[PDB]
């Protein structure tokens, strides 16, 4: 709106030209055929009323050059001076320019010739107002639609009765005045009085009578003391009452259109009726008969929140209705805390409002569930029921909690009959819905299983590693721990936090063991390993191969991971460390075992022979080793299962540069 | 089981009953014919228009109208010639016959005497043979031609273009009409059938209106007999009945009895007809029951009055405008349903520049689970700070993304017009909505959500892969507001990587059919990543099967070093097991494993018989040794 | 009993059964008409029903990612596919398309799971009739499903 | 919640408001209001 000269179609003071013109195009329409039948040129009386009347038309249409248009393909208005001129020309300015001629100046101004008066008809090119008006009405539910349907056919039924009794006292005065015996109004006698000379009969006798006939035609009663007698108005009441037995058909069927479809409430007073009807066929009792109306009547007037009736608004304003309702009876449920917020979204656009009386059944006990309710309003009870029709109130299920759930998680039947005490405002959620988006936000289900054990302190169910809901969440754990293993064996670091923040677990294990924490520290990413510590992890976890994260870091051979997990718990707990530790002496890598004792294992554990890694070592001369080997043990005097200490061992070997080692611990006793 | 439903299947049989033989049988559906055809209805509406003008208002037709209705009898005299040379479309067997013996018989024992008569001059007979009254009445035998007009009402029943509630009143208005003509013809017949000196007891005779008196009824011109007679019968078949012109007879009283009867029903079908049409609601107040139905459920939940305009918007959009018809078409199953996405999708999800020539299997997948959606101007479909449920492509329109700095500076970031996407940059990432995506005009946008465009994005990893190439060939989004992200998800290897570990991992848990459905699409290795493992280092021994049918497929290579020296016998023959380590070694097994002497020493200090005779009965030779070259005896003999 | 007991008992599915087994299922079947060309399972997909041809030439396809399938078989009249992902609680292996006017009969998996489960005996037959005829390649045990429980 | 269920609800609560007081006012379904209301009906 960057001209300021351009007025908007739903201007306040354009709304009130629209209601002044509509006035004066049910005058102007109304008097058209009144100016064409009872006169032949106007009066000096009604000179200044239709000069008057063609200049309210005439700046209408000036007035239509500068009104903005709603476009059809993009919903946006108009304010182009261009476009709306455009669009006035092609669509209706002809027919509103040449109809506001003044046609009887020029009927008196061209020696008064009769075929220049019935270009005086396209000024009926101005009930197209009235008919926007009732376009206009019908799209708007202010107003009733039995005061829209039926009054826009009591309208035409006043203009094809008004106009035909025009054009009726019109073809009268087509014949000369000579011939009046042989008209329908000069040859008329009413009563003692005669309708002759019927010229100078004054305006309103004649449109009275003329308009009596044709309202007493078209409501077909017909008395008959005013008919045709010629040949023309033969021809005229033959279509005119062709036209109205059509229009009279139309009247009565859109009449019995709008009566056979009745609101809503004839038709549950018509279910009422005959439910009615049968309570008391059946001799029904008094508290029944009035739960059975009171459940009807509260389903009547609570089934409006269907959801069917929004099932072509699109998403994210579904969504966002489901979001402004249900939301915050969801986020206060002890079930779902802890859940993110695409769960919770997941979850309220899929519930079902529902509301029951004081004293109706939700669940039953022998039965497995098939909705998950939820609890807004209302202090329904869980009654456990025996055989022997006793009842236990175990559980008062009031507001902001929910029933059904250990019974489709775990897919066990309803532990308890569950009654409703108020008038409750539950939630329904089937279980389709609720095991497809637990095993498509496993994240979440996991949170909700770690939720529904705690509460019952798992009464029982406990592995419940028996639903699938409990074993897709298990597969899909399994493959996101696979899958944040990879993550962590190469440098993929911002990778693996992007999988760990996504909400996973750095604690599950691959199919063999191999934590994060493992394969972090056998391809010594530092950083990796430092935030798996700063986050939280096991780090004496063991494998299928019984191995920790600091025997591959020391496998591995980076000494940075190797202080790095030290200064932790780090705690080798090796099983056959003396056989591994006299494997390493037999392989001699002398650096492996630098890494080895460096801070973990005691070097004077045993293998099946009971004897010492030293005494492997003294054994075929392995000094530098040796050396390496006895900096951190003790206790020399060890014999094996022979009966050998080490030092008579290594005077054996043939190679004495390594007995200048024996001569250390001798001071230790 | 097509011989039960002839009307379901077998539609239209064409190509072996066309041009049998004969030559001359015309299908009737030439457009040489459907010329002739509305022709032969122009003369028989004029032809049985004129049958009861020529009965009532005349006897014996005069010197004029001579040529006209001999002319009339030839152009029906062709048509009755003619029919022996057009096919027979058929009720039960739907094929068109072309037997010249089945053209003339059907038609021999139908509307042919009855056609043939009418083609007979019935005003030269009269003529010569005495001028006898009763061979007139041989004229309403031409009243056999309204069949044509009554074919015409049936070929436009089937016509899907009109309603047929509306040809079926149609039908009765031509009905209504050509009975008050045929009324009146009748009603002027029967006050010429009593002589010229008692014609002041007739209808007519009598008749006297304004001051016109119709007196010596028979010179009067034709036009004003027949004016006079027709307007007394439509009259009286509206039911005004002014009682100017009346019955004055028996035989005219007994003719208005019964029509005044048969009108009766006419107009009662007639306003049963237009109610029938009428209760098929129109657009506006099928408009109407649901926004009422909407209104409330407005009114009693409290929406916003910003919300509430929405959702007026949009009902008002699907009705008045844009037929979105999905509610009708969900009763189509879910293949032809995919037959009509694929046809209307495809041309514009196949230009969309995210899916820079992936796999036809790939857009299929796509175009399959996708909603059209339409959004008035001023919507915000995804604000920027919030989660993506939904992927958008934009068919038709035009949208803007927006951001803001710190004080709602909404400038505009691009302007995705047709052909665009939005809402890609962050199911791709995990990350939130960086753009409040408004609309500018009124748009068409395809909807796919995320869970979909999660499943088929991790199915189809090699198009995953493109469509994240697709990402970063770009000006890595600065054209956008040069929110980089990593290099998006980087490579991330679904090659090797994952997929080595997906399908080991499906080999773990046992099962068979995701095994096989990943490895009969390529892509089976000997090696995982992070460890030395094979899909037979986990499933055969380990896992021990689950499923016999893990061993036998592809034959993957035995006695793999793994990173912990384990071959796939010994993985098999440690958690004893004894189906793999009798399968295995026939298929070439090994026990080869460094230090063999230890660990077997190992395993006699632990003390375990059926380790051991595994170990040795699927194959070691107890001669290998130690450091201190002592064998599993020298253990054995220990302790 | 006589518009659907001879199709249901010339089914190599029901072989051995006792008839009273025959007449609890044949009541809760579902007439359903297929014309040749549209899908009614998918690639994976544990089936919602059980189906028993009565005159119709099905093709059971499995498709693959690029597109392809092969028809691992041929279901002509008197066959029963469903049933073993249904008793065994895996999913259907099987796209089945169809490629004549098939006149097909369905049963839910709810009402065909109380069935076998109140009259074991002859869903003891069915577990033998199916663990011969599908040869059982695996799963003799498969107690993945709680039918066999 | 309750509140917005009026009509539809309990709806049997004469009994404590029949004659608190002023012991003239005639109840609508009375025998002797409907020999007024058929009498003066017919007139
Ligand atoms: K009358």
């Amino acid at each position: 709106n960057d001209y300021k000269y351009i007025i908007h179609p739903k201007n306040r003071w354009y709304k009130a030209w629209e209601m002044f013109i509509l006035v004066w195009a049910i005058y102007s329409s109304l008097f058209t055929p009144m100016e064409f039948g009872f006169f032949r040129g106007l009066p000096e009386r009604l000179f200044v009323l239709d000069i008057v009347g063609q200049i309210a038309f005439l700046v209408d249409i000036v007035l239509q050059f500068f009104v903005a248009y709603r476009d059809t393909q993009t919903y946006r208005t108009v304010y182009k001076p261009t476009r709306i001129a455009f669009r006035y020309l092609k669509s209706h300015f002809l027919m509103d320019f040449i109809g506001c001629f003044p046609w009887d100046l020029i009927y008196k101004a061209s020696g008064k010739h009769e075929l220049v008066r019935y270009l005086l008809w396209i000024r009926l090119f101005r009930v197209r107002k009235v008919v926007e008006f009732f376009q206009r009405l019908e799209k708007d539910t202010r107003i009733n639609y039995l005061f829209t349907r039926i009054l826009k056919l009591l309208f035409v039924e006043v203009y094809c009765t008004h106009t035909a009794a025009c054009i009726f006292y019109y073809l009268a005065t087509t014949l000369p005045p000579e011939n009046e015996g042989y008209t329908w109004i000069g040859s008329l006698k009413l009563g003692d009085y005669s309708y002759e000379n019927f010229r100078e009969i004054d305006l309103w006798k004649r449109y009275t009578t003329a308009l009596y006939f044709a309202i007493v035609t078209m409501a077909t009663v017909g008395y008959g003391d005013i008919h045709a007698v010629n040949l023309r108005e033969m021809i005229f009441v033959m279509i005119y009452v062709s036209f109205d037995m059509v229009l009279g058909a139309y009247l009565i069927g859109n009449i019995t259109a709008l009566i056979v479809k009745g609101s809503n409430t004839e038709r549950f007073r018509d279910k009422m009726n005959d439910l009615i009807s049968f309570m008391n066929r059946k001799k029904l009792g008094r508290d029944l008969r009035s739960q059975i109306t009171g459940h009807v009547r509260l389903q009547y007037d609570s089934h409006y929140t269907d959801t069917v009736m929004l099932q072509d608004i699109p998403a994210s304003i579904r969504a966002k209705i489901a979001q402004l309702l249900y939301l915050p009876y969801i986020k206060k449920v002890p079930l779902f805390k802890g859940c993110s917020t695409e769960f919770i979204n997941q979850i309220v656009i899929r519930l079902h409002e529902e509301y029951f009386l004081p004293g109706e059944v939700i669940t039953e006990q022998g039965n497995v569930v098939d909705h998950l309710y939820f609890v807004c309003e209302g202090l329904l009870e869980a009654l456990v029921t025996k055989t022997d029709g006793s009842e236990e109130s175990v559980t008062l299920l009031g507001p902001h909690t929910s029933f059904g759930d250990i019974s489709i998680i775990c897919n066990i039947s309803q532990p308890f009959t569950v009654r409703v005490c108020e008038l409750c405002h539950l939630l329904r959620l089937d279980k389709q819905s609720f095991s497809n988006i637990l095993e498509i936000y496993f994240h979440d289900g996991r949170t909700i299983l770690n939720n529904i054990m705690e509460e019952k302190e798992s009464n029982d169910r406990i592995k419940k590693l028996e639903s699938d809901i409990v074993i897709h969440i298990g597969k899909q754990e399994a493959e996101l721990a696979l899958k944040v293993n990879s993550a962590a064996f190469q440098g993929d670091f911002y990778q693996l936090k992007s999988l760990i923040r996504s909400g996973a677990d750095p604690n599950k294990t691959d199919y063999d063991g191999r934590s994060p924490l493992h394969l972090a520290a056998c391809r010594g990413y530092e950083d990796i390993t430092l935030f798996l510590i700063q986050e939280g992890v096991d780090v004496n976890l063991k494998d299928k191969f019984g191995h920790t994260p600091l025997f591959e870091a020391v496998k591995a051979g980076q000494e940075g991971v190797i202080g790095l997990l030290v200064k932790e718990g780090a705690s080798f707990n090796l099983e056959d460390s003396g056989n591994f530790l006299c494997t390493t002496v037999a392989k001699g890598d002398s650096d492996f075992l630098k890494r080895l004792l460096s801070s973990g294992m005691n070097p004077n554990s045993e293998d099946y022979d009971h004897r010492t890694p030293l005494h492997v070592a003294a054994s075929e001369g392995l000094f530098l080793m040796a050396k390496m080997l006895v900096e951190a043990g003790a206790s020399v005097i060890s014999k094996d299962r022979w009966g050998n200490s080490p030092l008579d061992e290594a005077r054996l070997c043939g190679n004495k540069k390594l007995i200048k080692l024996l001569e250390d611990v001798k001071n230790a006793q | 089981e097509t011989f039960r439903w002839l009307d379901s299947s077998e539609h239209r049989r064409i190509e072996t009953d066309g041009h049998n033989d004969y030559k001359y049988i015309i299908h009737p559906k030439n457009r040489w014919y459907k010329a002739w055809e509305m022709f032969i209805l122009v003369w028989a509406i004029y032809s049985s228009l004129f049958t009861p003008m020529e009965f009532g208002f005349f006897r014996g037709l005069p010197e004029r109208l001579f040529v006209l209705d001999i002319v009339g009898q030839i152009a029906f005299l062709v048509d009755i010639v003619l029919q022996f040379f057009v096919a027979y479309r058929d009720t039960q067997t739907y094929r068109t016959v072309y037997k010249p013996t089945r053209i003339a018989f059907r038609y021999l024992k139908s509307h042919f005497l009855m056609d043939f008569i009418g083609c007979f001059p019935w005003d030269l007979i009269y003529k010569a043979s005495g001028k006898h009254e009763l061979v007139r009445y041989l004229l309403w035998i031409r009243l056999f031609r309204v069949r044509k007009v009554v074919e015409f009402f049936q070929r436009l029943e089937k016509d899907t273009r009109i309603n047929y509630l509306f040809t079926r009143i149609l039908k009765l208005l031509f009905v209504e009409v050509y009975c008050t003509h045929t009324a009146a013809c009748i009603f002027y017949y029967l006050a010429t059938t009593l002589p010229p000196e008692n014609e002041g007891y007739t209808w007519i005779g009598s008749l006297k209106l304004g001051d016109y008196s119709y007196e010596n009824f028979r010179e009067i011109d034709l036009w004003k007999r027949y004016t006079t007679a027709l307007y007394f019968a439509i009259v009286t078949m509206a039911t005004v009945g002014y009682g100017d012109i009346h019955a004055v007879n028996l035989r005219e009283m007994i003719f208005v009895m019964i029509y005044v009867s048969f009108d009766m029903v006419l107009g009662a079908y007639l306003i049963g007809n237009i109610t029938a049409l009428i209760v098929k609601g129109s657009n506006t107040e099928r408009f109407r029951d649901k926004m009422n139905d909407l209104i409330s459920f407005m009114n009693r939940k409290k929406l916003g009055r910003d919300l509430r305009s929405q959702i007026t918007g949009h009902v008002r959009l699907q009705y008045d405008s844009h037929y979105t018809d999905t509610v009708m078409l969900q009763d189509i199953p879910a293949s032809i349903r995919a037959k009509i996405a694929q046809l209307l999708y495809l041309p514009y999800i196949k230009k969309v520049p995210l899916f820079k020539g992936c796999s036809t299997e790939f857009i299929n997948q796509i175009v399959i689970r996708l909603h059209e959606e339409y959004f008035l101007p001023g919507e915000v479909i995804t604000e920027q700070g919030n989660v993506v449920d939904h992927l958008y492509f934009v068919c038709e329109g035009l949208l803007e993304a927006l951001v803001t700095k710190t004080d709602g500076s909404e400038e505009s970031v691009t302007l995705l017009g047709p052909h665009t996407s939005f809402g890609d940059i962050s199911i791709i990432c995990n990350i939130s909505q960086p753009f409040t995506v408004r609309v500018c005009e009124l748009c068409h946008l395809l909807r796919l959500d995320k869970q979909s465009f999660s499943n088929i994005l991790e199915i189809y990893f090699h198009d995953g892969r493109t469509i994240l190439n697709n990402i970063m060939e770009e000006k890595e989004s600065n054209d956008r507001i040069k929110k980089l992200e990593s290099d998006i998800v980087i490579h991330i290897g679904k090659q090797e990587a994952e997929l080595a570990l997906k399908v080991n991992s499906a080999a773990f848990q046992g099962d068979f059919y995701q095994l096989k459905s990943l490895i009969r699409s390529g892509a089976d290795p000997n090696k995982t990543d992070y460890d030395g493992r094979s899909p037979l280092h986990l499933a055969a021994c380990r896992g021990y099967e689950d499923i016999t049918l893990f061993l036998i497929q592809e034959g993957v290579d035995v006695n793999l070093k793994d990173k912990f020296g384990h071959t796939p016998l010994f993985e098999a023959v440690k958690a004893g097991q004894e189906g793999v380590i009798g399968l295995l070694v026939k298929e070439g097994a090994s026990f080869n494993l460094e230090d063999s002497g230890n660990f077997l020493c190992t395993t006699v200090a632990k003390g375990d018989s059926d380790f051991l005779k595994r170990l040795l009965s699927s194959g070691m030779n107890p001669n290998s040794e130690d450091y201190d070259h002592r064998t599993p005896l020298h253990v054995a003999a220990s302790e």
